[PDB]
């Protein structure tokens, strides 16, 4: 499929950036997670980034660590996550769905089989948080064989060699953690950049797009709303809807 | 790009977020430079000798082997400053931190021995040390925590995940990814991402070098086998490295069998786990069927690492080294044996290596064999644990 | 009649019941013979090196002395097997027992360090060891008692008198007077009746010999002063002996001042007691006005001997050595200082010697002086004691 | 005075051995100790051996250790012991009184002053338990200057040199811990031997005398009767009287 390509072309036509919320699948439980995700979509999320609970999330801060703990507390397994992904794709045929994975869960039952399962349920991209570009070859190859975009992080400490590698090897979008970077990525024909550092308010969404990025990823702020409203699922959904609506509005021309 | 091969065969690698690669490349660069620098080597040798007390003794154990054709020597890492071999490599890593212009040390610790080792090295070299430790571990390791704080280290209790070693391992990396311009991450074993398995081996290799010289002087030949306990793999690779190319010398690593392999409550991933990717490396792991990392189990908290260094995985795959396990009760017997028959209280970690040497001897008492056990640490720390079990059994 | 002079000036002697004189004469005879026997000396050197780990390091302490004209080195007896210098002389006495054809060891212990030292030496050399210990001491020294029993020693709680060290001292002699054909009494310090102050000095003198060689190599001259803590006097006389004839070298012994000399709660008989005759010797004693022997007091149980070796009394009287005291709080500060600034946890005994060296430096920071402190043991054993005080003070 | 000399001459005339009980002064208290001692005398003790409570009694077994503890528990001091000794001598002018001392209490206020005090209160002999003959010179000299007999122990492990020294240096009596010894002591003109090992029954008293000794010292058995009857002072005295009477009877020709 070409879900990212189609999304970016449509957004471009509307002079619009992407807004992409992250949540952990199964947080705080399977049924509630499903309603969360549909709420994000109905509020105007342009794509999703979705985490699978893992014992040791090396690249993640406190909010996400806590999301993981909640999802495990609920007994959420990778198999159940893939069941969820199939359901989500069945409800929503065009929205790009990206996973944020840890290497062990990809490698566990064979790397090729993992990406085969991704393709079967209708995932579009996979970011493997603990695989640097230098080690990515078998992950990228398996991804592309199964029509999955491999996503790479372009960190603040990126050099020119890294930019070229990220530009050449990534598809779907480039995950930016930051303006020089944005210009260089475009020069090297990289996948459109989404800014993923510190996107917690509408002004940062607008700032990302104004700087030349194709959009912005809210890496933790959505999870913060979950964590805050655990005792009140109805209010949780309410607050997610208004937050996502506001963030997406900020992306609009 | 790296200067050195990050893999041992299929095992090892640099499986860290992209943000941490410059820190690893920097460290590798600094290490490669250090290893060529006579001044660095002279400074390290000075610390090992005048501060830590190298060379360490090689003790013959005639009382234990009487009436058999085994000759047994203990390499006495238990006599090193700090009471375990960990001290060797923390002094080297501290000097590397200084070489890179860093003024702060970050360390992870489980049982606390690495925390104390890191803190003492930091105090000596005037580095500001902060140590991550699982809240559960903090609770159960009061003596070690107090030693760390006495030595001026900040001890940071980790409440995330299970709140144990693997979680401390994670939180140290989080800090380092933000602080690496000023802070060095002092990893406690021969594992994790390259270049750490390489650095830690080379900063422990004097164990084996001295053993070889000492056994040549005392016996006029190489040992038939050298035997070491395996947590993450540092003491063992330190004893093994200088012998790898002496292909007549057996290299035997001993993983904790805990309550018994068949119970699943052990710490022997190399022989009874499954390759995975975690802690920055591709290596055998204790893990569930769907790929979640598990805690190991051993009587000995210091062998409770749920993976193993990649060079050990490699050496096993090519058949250069053999790996075995020793259960809690076997290690306890070896502990008692050494106290009573040699007047040395060994670490319960090291007691696993001794137990396997005692098995080699007892199973085949007329086999002529010259064995060295790496006695990785002393066991004062373990006397409460041993007391508690013996009482509970009615001993 | 004896082969050697039993007195140091007016101090020392053999003040034991008549029944014990043949045992003392036998021991003196065996020692004089041993000291002339290259085989005995080679065996002793073998144990010290290959078992106990001699030579011990001499560590420079630049962090502590920064900004002053003091250069400070620690002689690292804390790195010896067993974690204190006691090990040197128990190995020698065990070999002497073997030379005399004895198969059993009797020992007294207060804090337990000598009991453990005796037990480990006995285990190594295959001697059957029984250790007398005051019931009060047994109660308060659970870790040491357990180590002794692990090493195969019989531990005998003494319920007589106050049921402390002096009473253990008595009950060991009672046993020996009946058993000396088969048992050797392994006295724990450089005190008691001749020939023990002499034997213990000579079996500790490598401390000072190595220090002299090491300081010549590192600094090209002798130290201005060597400084040691004084319980019964063994570590100190061990450091001092090889320097006695180097009259430019100050010899400074540090007695425990406890809560302060003026409080009477201390362990400093050499400077603040009164000569008496007890424990087989004429020497300064803690005693009442009517001549009953008192208990000393120190934060450090190992400096709680209520007398002092006669050679120290002698050296003081002729002005060859100077003796000073250091209080509990001074020793505690020195303990903290060494942990934080050098990453070495010292014994609270040894912390008294360090405290006085720190005073020498701080009082006169522009005085050029090269000082060695005998770091008689490591202080893992003391961390609960230190923790308890710091908490009680709110630290 | 010549109390020992007179006693031995009188006993010899009657073909009789000496019986000498040991007690600790002040055990179990001052007044009771005084009655004990008068009871021993009235029952037929030929001489007394009397201990002064000391913190560290190096030469003493369990029964005596316990006697010491009792006397300290009662607050008994050396000064009070010397008060007791003066009273005892005033009651009984001919019986030889020997002390068993520890070196520290003799040396404490000056050795000469100690023996001067002994002479003043009417003591006849001093055994210093932790001073071997080899170290005895200042104790013997002070003793004789003050008309006090220095007493030495002749142990089972004695050699010929020791026998000669003990014979030459001791006065009053020789304290034997054991027949060769008895013959050698007489050959060397030693003070008459009293057997002090294991004298706990009449047969041992008779055996000592039959072996050629001048008599026997009951080193602990008297103290055992004290320890056994602590709760009953009247019975204590009763049992001491019958025991001493029986022991003395055993010495008689
Ligand atoms: C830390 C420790 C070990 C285990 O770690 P390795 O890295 O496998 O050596 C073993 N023994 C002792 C005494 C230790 O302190
Ligand atoms: C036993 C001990 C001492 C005191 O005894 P000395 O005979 O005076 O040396 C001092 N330091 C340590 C560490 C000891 O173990
Ligand atoms: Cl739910
Ligand atoms: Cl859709
Ligand atoms: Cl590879
Ligand atoms: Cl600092
Ligand atoms: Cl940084
Ligand atoms: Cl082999
Ligand atoms: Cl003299
Ligand atoms: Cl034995
Ligand atoms: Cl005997
Ligand atoms: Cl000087
Ligand atoms: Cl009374
Ligand atoms: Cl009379
Ligand atoms: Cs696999
Ligand atoms: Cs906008
Ligand atoms: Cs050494
Ligand atoms: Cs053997
Ligand atoms: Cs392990
Ligand atoms: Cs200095
Ligand atoms: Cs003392
Ligand atoms: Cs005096
Ligand atoms: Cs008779």
């Amino acid at each position: 499929m070409e879900r990212y390509e189609n999304l970016f072309a449509q957004l471009n036509d509307r002079r619009e950036g992407a807004f992409v919320p992250f949540v952990t699948l199964g947080d705080p439980g399977i049924e509630q997670s499903l309603k969360i995700i549909d709420t994000l979509i109905d509020a105007g999320a342009d794509a999703l980034e979705l985490g699978v609970p893992f014992s040791d999330p090396l690249a993640d801060g406190p909010t996400i660590q806590n999301a993981n703990l909640r999802a495990f507390a609920a007994g959420v397994t990778p198999a159940q996550c893939f069941e969820m992904l199939a359901l989500i794709r069945e409800k929503h045929p065009t929205i790009p769905i990206g996973l944020l994975m840890y290497a062990n869960l990809v490698f566990n039952n064979g790397i090729d089989a993992f990406y085969a399962r991704c393709e079967q349920v209708g995932v579009d991209s996979v970011l493997v948080a603990d695989v640097p570009v230098e080690e990515s070859a078998p992950f990228r190859q398996a991804a592309l064989r199964h029509n999955i975009a491999p996503i790479f992080i372009c960190p603040p400490n990126a050099d020119d060699d890294l930019l070229r590698q990220v530009a050449s090897y990534g598809r779907g979008y480039t995950y930016l953690l930051s303006h020089h970077l944005i210009e260089k990525l475009k020069e090297y024909h990289a996948a459109p950049a989404l800014q993923g550092f510190g996107i917690s308010s509408p002004e940062q969404v607008s700032a990302a797009v104004r700087a030349g990025a194709a959009g912005a990823i809210s890496g933790s702020a959505i999870v913060k709303i979950i964590e805050k409203n655990l005792a009140s699922p109805k209010q949780m959904l309410a607050e997610l809807r208004s937050f996502v609506s506001a963030m997406k509005a900020a992306s609009r021309a | 790009t790296t200067l050195l091969n990050p893999y041992f065969g299929e095992f090892g690698g640099m499986y860290v977020p992209q943000i941490l690669m410059p820190a690893l490349n920097q460290l590798e660069e600094a290490f490669v430079s250090a290893q060529k620098d006579p001044e660095f080597q002279a400074q390290f040798a000075d610390l090992l000798k005048n501060y830590a007390g190298r060379p360490t003794a090689l003790t013959k154990c005639q009382n234990i082997t009487a009436g058999t054709r085994t000759t047994l020597y203990l390499k006495r890492e238990d006599l090193l400053h700090g009471g375990a071999h960990k001290t060797n490599q923390v002094l080297g890593q501290a000097l590397l931190a200084k070489r890179m212009g860093k003024s702060e040390i970050i360390a992870e610790t489980g049982a606390g021995q690495h925390g104390v080792a890191s803190a003492l090295a930091s105090a000596l070299l005037g580095l500001k040390c902060r140590i991550y430790m699982g809240a559960k571990d903090v609770e159960r390791q009061s003596p070690n925590v107090f030693r760390m704080r006495l030595m001026g280290a900040e001890v940071i209790p980790v409440h995330s995940g299970s709140a144990t070693l693997k979680d401390a391992c994670n939180e140290a990396l989080r800090d380092w990814s933000g602080s690496y311009e000023t802070a060095h991450y002092m990893l406690g074993t021969a594992a994790g991402p390259h270049p750490y398995p390489t650095i830690v081996r080379e900063f422990q290799r004097m164990i084996g070098e001295e053993t070889k010289a000492q056994i040549l002087d005392k016996e006029g030949r190489l040992p038939d086998a050298v035997i070491a306990c395996v947590g993450g793999g540092s003491n063992a690779i330190g004893m093994f490295a200088d012998f790898i190319n002496d292909t007549s010398v057996g290299l035997i690593g001993v993983e904790p069998g805990g309550h018994g392999i068949e119970t699943g409550e052990h710490g022997a991933p190399l022989k009874h786990g499954r390759v995975g990717i975690y802690f920055g490396m591709k290596a055998p792991m204790m893990q569930t069927a769907d790929g979640q990392i598990e805690e190991s189990y051993s009587i000995s908290a210091g062998l409770d690492f749920p993976s193993v260094g990649p060079q050990h995985a490699y050496l096993n795959s090519i058949g250069r080294a053999d790996y075995v396990s020793i259960t809690d009760d076997e290690a306890l017997e070896a502990f008692k044996t050494l106290c009573r028959h040699e007047g040395i209280i060994p670490a319960l970690e090291s007691s696993h290596a001794l137990a396997h040497a005692l098995k080699m001897m007892r199973e085949q008492p007329e086999k002529e064999q010259l064995l060295v056990v790496n006695l990785s640490g002393r066991g004062d720390k373990d006397i409460f644990t041993v007391h508690d079990i013996l009482k509970a059994r009615g001993e």
